């Protein structure tokens, strides 16, 4: 019973052992492969169902933003006015 | 004139008990006023607001192995476009928190589960019947963790530092004045969301059920 | 009751849509020997909206579970719940008066809301083959 | 001014017992 | 077991080591490639 195998990655690992030279049970509930076939092909495939049965993993990622912005404006009007003599900027 | 509460009695000079009265209604003002004299009006108004919401929301859902299940607590903004030639946009979406979760039980009474974590919430705009941006904070992920066991599926904090400064430059300049014509407004507004998890199998009571 | 949507758009379409925002239990028990049930039940609430009501823009309310869980008979577990746990804080205040010991609660205006809304869902099957048997 | 139910009584002075009875409901 | 090196990349790497002159098993979750075939 395999709660940490992918039962097609078992199925893999039988077909690659038929490669290399066959009554199979898959079982969903449990996630259980039941194979009756030669005592080496089955062992050989329960050494990889080991392999196998890993959890999947997972990765807390923290990417942070940091923005800054500094701002400096300043305006100048600079006024001359007179009217007496007509006289304005 | 001031800025962060702007003030400059020149101007409503050419415009006190009444006057000021309302100028100065806002939330702090100092007032010093001549009247008798001259009418010489120097205020400092300034206002600190300190505001902090904290939501803390658990919903449990019990689940099949392998299989969804979803736990919604919320109601469903529409969007309601009626274009006669053909379209009826009736649109809707439930702004609900939700946990949409498929747990796969593992020995060790662990579980890899698929779950939708989303909270979502009602748009002023759609309830102004403009262009509404409905608020969304959602994980969507597959994790693993122990059935006694939380983790924080995720979380974030929002950190934030504004200033502003408004100043008559000369005025600014001056050491006992410039306090009194430079125009500070900062704020901080700080969020942070979590969300944490735990799953708690059923079937130590499925399997004696 | 059932709220519906009347958008009667004449090119062709006539979205005289409605849907019933009532409670309800849609339920498929598969009952197993020792008097216990999986169920695959739909637990909706779900209620008229203010907006639709109002004819504008209407968010009905929904708290919806779907799933199918195993019980035995005899037996009520929570489907599911929730807990919301609001903390609301506004202050407002004149930073100078409100510095003044005295004078800031006079100068401070504190603004606190705590609503929390705890909504959960039981269920309990109690098989009527014990009578259905016999009947 | 107050600001939860918000009073600045300067600003209506600009414009006792009418207007705070009413301004008072509260 | 290859985290770096990509699968079907050392697949490529058998099937050219074929045209040279058979096994081939394929790990996706742990990226680990078991071959039962000649030695060299």
């Amino acid at each position: 019973q395999v709660n940490y195998a992918k039962a097609a990655d078992i199925a893999k690992l039988f077909q690659s052992v038929t490669s290399d030279g066959g009554s199979i049970t898959v079982d969903d509930r449990t996630n259980s492969i039941i194979a009756y076939q030669p005592q080496e092909r089955l062992d050989e495939l329960r050494r990889i169902v080991s392999q196998l049965d890993i959890p999947v993993r997972q990765v807390m990622i923290e990417a942070r933003i940091v923005e800054a912005n500094v701002g400096y404006d300043k305006s100048l009007g600079v006024r001359w006015g007179g009217a007496y003599h007509k006289g304005n900027w | 004139s001031g800025y962060g509460k702007d003030g400059n009695i020149g101007i409503k000079d050419e415009d006190p008990f009444v006057d000021l009265g309302a100028k100065d209604a806002t939330s702090g003002i100092g007032i010093g006023f001549i009247t008798d004299n001259i009418i010489l009006d120097l205020q400092l108004s300034a206002m600190e607001k300190t505001g902090n919401g904290e939501i803390v929301s658990q919903p449990k859902v019990v689940t099949s192995d392998k299989e969804t299940a979803k736990i919604l607590k919320g109601s469903e903004v529409p969007y309601q476009e009626a274009s006669s030639s053909g379209a009826t946009s009736t649109s809707f979406k439930e702004a609900a928190l939700s946990l949409e979760v498929t747990p796969q039980i593992t020995p060790d009474n662990r579980i890899i589960v698929e779950v939708k974590v989303t909270k979502d919430a009602p748009d002023y705009q759609n309830m102004l019947n403009g262009v509404p941006p409905i608020n969304k904070n959602e994980v969507n992920a597959k994790i693993l963790v122990n059935d006694g066991e939380t983790i924080v599926i995720g979380g974030v904090f929002s950190n934030e530092q504004s200033k502003s400064v408004e100043k008559v430059p000369f005025l600014g300049e001056l050491p006992y004045l410039g306090r009194l014509f430079r125009r500070d407004t900062v704020t901080d507004r700080k969020n942070e969301l979590l969300v944490f998890l735990t799953p708690r199998i059923m079937n130590n009571q499925a399997i004696a059920i």
